[PDB]
RNA sequence: UUGACCUCAAAUCAGGUAGGAGUACCCGCUGAACUUAAGCAUAUCAAUAAGCGGAGGAAAAGAAACCAACCGGGAUUGCCUUAGUAACGGCGAGUGAAGCGGCAAAAGCUCAAAUUUGAAAUCUGGUACCUUCGGUGCCCGAGUUGUAAUUUGGAGAGGG
RNA sequence: GUUCUUUGUAAAGUGCCUUCGAAGAGUCGAGUUGUUUGGGAAUGCAGCUCUAAGUGGGUGGUAAAUUCCAUCUAAAGCUAA
RNA sequence: GAUGGGGAAGCUCCGUUUCAAAGGCCUGAUUUUAUGCAGGCCACCAUCGAAAGGGAAUCCGGUUAAGAUUCCGGAACCUGG
């Protein structure tokens, strides 16, 4: 199966590149062994052992970069909500609500009220 | 009251000040890796029989190698793995659309050693 | 003239008007007042501050409110200020077209004000 | 064509109608529809009338 | 022509890699109903116009 | 209260003064671009009416547009049809020059939306309009609810859809009888009394 | 000489935004001819197709510078009807609405023009902090060539 | 249904007397041209020329003058089903 | 064929040095000067456009199933530093 993301999310920056440098070195000798003889399929083991190992170095990146901009204006475009640019453009829910103070009076003094016809 | 001295007749931009850059924030969150590191610059040995023939006489491997590298960096990455001295690198780019680097060793390495310990022959 | 216009700012920089520091030194006097004192506009003095903005002025002209005006021989949109002079005429003000803007801003803590 | 004793009939058809026919195949659906935002609404908004 | 573009050969390379028959074992899969490949590009019949 | 006697004066066009100053900025604005942006507005009384507010995210551009008709534009003066439709000169252009402005300054700046426009000057060859426009990414008028409404998408390119006072005017949209071939979409109106209303229960 | 203002610029200045696709439905511009008239020019086809610009989940319209002539109704939209009607029209072919009425659905409002003048009371931005789709403080700035409160015609304001 | 804050000598509504009552212009409107409309001495639109008023202005489907009446309040704007 | 500018309802058109505040070469300053500052220099102002026009510089012998003025051997030259 090869390697698993748990157990390299335990392990540092340092560790991830030298795992990732022999993995490698493994698929470029399986490389060698592919064309020298008829069929080797270890080699997508190794391939996505790769792949899991630059994922979780890219994870680890990313939320360090996360808690370096962590609450303050002007987070970079990559880390921001992809929402749907329409919805990145026009209002937020505190503009939508904003209302003039005539207006907020006015709701004030006469909101809608419950009422029944019965009696 | 006083005015100015102009010896030219032609007004041209004042050069005023060119500040430099100073982001709130990264274009990007996080540097993208080398893309092209030597694993990625060679990809597998040839191993037609010309080419080895080439390794046997010529003291020349014959690598397949992307296309996106370039000579200097070819040379570097097999400086690199091999830990080899490198002569002369000819290119081609194959009817296949693989590129074929042809590297010639110095007189003090023997190709066919390197490609014994490669693994393949 | 300059020697007219130099005593005319010298007596409108006298009634200068506040700023923002003299302004929340006197809250804070009075924010004082309200809980010792508990008398409301009665703390701070009146002030005698010199009167500004083109529709507060022609509000105070009309109503004959206004001792004297004066007026800058900028604005290039002169229709903001070519019927003052009719008008002090007509409700009995005097006024003076005196030269800016700038100086006028620069005693009532703006950048031009077109009018005092 | 003009032929037996007939009345002059007066049919607007000589534009693409075909184009702007309307069929209300959706009228059961449509009152289904009213019948169930009534509902809605009367739920939604209260004891309201 | 010997003298080209790359964007020339890039397409004459998978030209080249496209003019094959089937792999045999395709015929014997389940639910299959490829029997050749009909998108064969003889030089003769038939130009692809670069 | 200035406004008011500017309004009066405004409106005492052919009087020796604003005809002295139709001379002087006709001359200054014919200097300037077609296109250009005006720091104030020169009929500030009339700006503030039509919805200008003096802070930021609020603009003004004055704008140049080629006066008199519309030639058809046929090369040699043909156009391959019946004599009803073969005039090429006197066509006029069922939009105004206001409008033709408002688009031209959208189009420039499509990062604003138009508010409205209004005369300044004119001669034999050009118009002059101050446009109004409102910068809506500007978290003033985000906030501010009086104009939060121009941040909605339903109101881009209002001068081009003719969602404007003369596009408004142009289109025809008033009350009443004089304006039944147009008054909710001149081209709704021709569909809907020119759909066939088929029924399941019928004749 | 020093420092302002106005206007105009430049910066890989800080931060943002527009473009293009889709385009059934929507808002507009532009705009034919075939065809019908047993010919054909007005007309008709058609204020259509094609072309262009512009949006949304609906759009547009919309709370009367309305309809009316009633014992008067009362934003807009849509359906049934009015109506193949009044009217237009080589009064030829042909075209051709609207008010009333019945129903669905219903919803109302905002600015400018007013001296706050005993106190720009208003707001963007930057920075520090925070219970951070925003808040508080501090600092530059915008702004009185007018930002807030108050008032929009049904009313409403100043005094008592 | 619950729980924490009472922000508030703040805001809103109601009656009587008096003084006021600002209401959008190269626009409305008109002439001409063209287009459009069922719109007919000109329905709307647009271009050019002329260009207002304030007990005013618009509309009242036959042009005009005179006298009345009725009804709205343009030339700025938002809004679901 | 961009730009600046101007036309055009617009798709886009003109035009390519123009009714534009359309930049750089060096020097010092020097061991605060990063590259500003004391200076002086210049005026023209995109980009695309020719495996036959212009153009820095290579030849021999040998070698493969199929490559060669490209590989091997030997002998040279140009550019840049």
């Amino acid at each position: 199966a090869g390697v698993k993301a748990y157990e390299l999310r335990t392990k540092s920056k340092e560790q991830l590149a030298s795992q990732l440098v022999d993995l490698k070195k493994e698929l470029a000798e399986l490389k060698v062994q592919k064309l020298s003889r008829p069929s080797l399929p270890k080699i997508k083991t190794v391939r996505k052992s790769i792949a899991c190992v630059l994922t979780v170095i890219n994870e680890q990146q990313r939320e360090a970069v996360r808690q370096l901009y962590k609450g303050k204006k002007y987070q970079p475009k990559d880390l921001r909500a992809k929402k749907t640019r329409a919805l990145r453009r026009a209002l937020t829910k505190f503009e939508a609500s904003q209302v003039t103070e005539k207006q907020r009076k006015k709701q004030i003094a006469f909101p809608q009220r419950k009422y029944a016809i019965k009696a | 009251k006083a005015l100015k001295v102009r010896t030219s007749a032609t007004f041209r931009l004042p050069k005023t000040l060119k500040l430099a850059r100073a982001p709130k924030y990264a274009s990007k969150a996080v540097p993208h890796y080398n893309r092209l590191d030597s694993y990625k610059v060679i990809e597998q040995p040839i191993t037609s029989e010309t080419a080895m023939k080439k390794v046997e006489d010529g003291n020349i491997l014959v690598f397949q190698v992307s296309m996106k590298a370039n000579k200097y960096q070819i040379k570097k990455a097999v400086k690199e793995l091999y830990e080899v001295d490198v002569l002369k690198v000819n290119t081609l780019v194959r009817p296949n659309g693989t590129k074929k680097a042809y590297v010639r060793l110095t007189a003090d390495y023997d190709a066919l050693d390197i490609a014994n310990r490669i693994g393949y022959i | 003239d300059r020697n007219t216009a130099a005593e005319t700012f010298k007596l409108f920089n006298k009634y200068r008007p506040e700023t923002a520091a003299e302004k929340k030194e006197r809250l804070t006097k009075e924010a004082a007042a309200v809980a010792e004192g508990k008398s409301k506009q009665d703390a701070s003095p009146k002030p005698y501050a010199v009167k500004y903005g083109l529709n507060h002025v022609v509000a105070l002209i009309e109503n004959k409110k206004a001792k004297l005006v004066l007026i800058a021989n900028d604005v290039d949109p002169i229709e903001l200020v070519v019927f003052l002079p009719a008008l002090c005429k007509k409700m009995g003000v005097p006024y003076a077209i005196v030269k800016g803007k700038a100086r006028l801003g620069t005693l009532v803590n703006q950048k031009t004000s077109a009018v005092a | 064509a003009i032929s037996k004793n007939l009345p002059i009939l007066k049919n607007h058809f000589r534009k693409h109608w075909q184009e702007r026919v309307k069929v209300h195949f959706d009228q059961a659906g449509k009152k289904v529809s009213r019948r169930n935002a009534r509902a809605t609404r009367a739920a939604k908004i209260a004891p309201r009338p | 022509a010997a003298q080209k573009s790359f964007r020339i050969k890039q397409k004459m390379a998978k030209a080249k890699k496209q003019n094959r028959p089937l792999p045999q074992w395709i015929r014997l899969r389940t639910n299959n109903t490829i029997r050749y490949n009909a998108k064969r590009r003889n030089w003769r019949r038939t130009k692809m116009n670069i | 209260g200035a406004y008011k006697y500017l309004e009066e004066l405004q409106r005492k066009k052919q009087s020796d003064v604003l005809r002295f100053l139709q001379r002087v900025r006709v001359w200054e604005y014919r200097q300037k671009n077609v296109i250009h942006r005006a720091a104030r507005p020169t009929r500030p009384d009339k700006a503030r009416r039509l919805g200008y507010k003096a802070k930021q995210g609020f603009v003004i551009y004055r704008v140049r547009v080629r006066r008199g008709n519309r030639k058809r534009p046929v090369p040699k003066g043909a156009t391959y049809g019946k004599p009803t439709n073969q005039g090429v000169n006197e066509l006029k252009y069922q939009r105004s020059l206001r409008a033709t402005a408002e688009e031209r300054v959208g189009r420039r700046a499509a990062n604003l939306r138009v508010l409205n426009s209004y005369w300044v000057n004119q001669d034999s060859t050009y118009k002059y309009f101050e446009v109004i426009l409102v910068d809506p990414q500007h978290k003033a008028i985000r906030r501010d609810a009086r104009y939060n409404w121009i941040c909605d998408p339903v109101h881009k390119h209002r001068e081009a859809r003719g969602l404007t006072a003369t596009g408004k005017k142009s289109r025809g949209i008033n009350k009443g009888h004089k304006f039944n071939n147009t008054k909710a979409g001149r081209r709704k109106t021709w569909k809907r009394q020119n759909t066939l209303s088929l029924w399941r229960y019928r004749k």
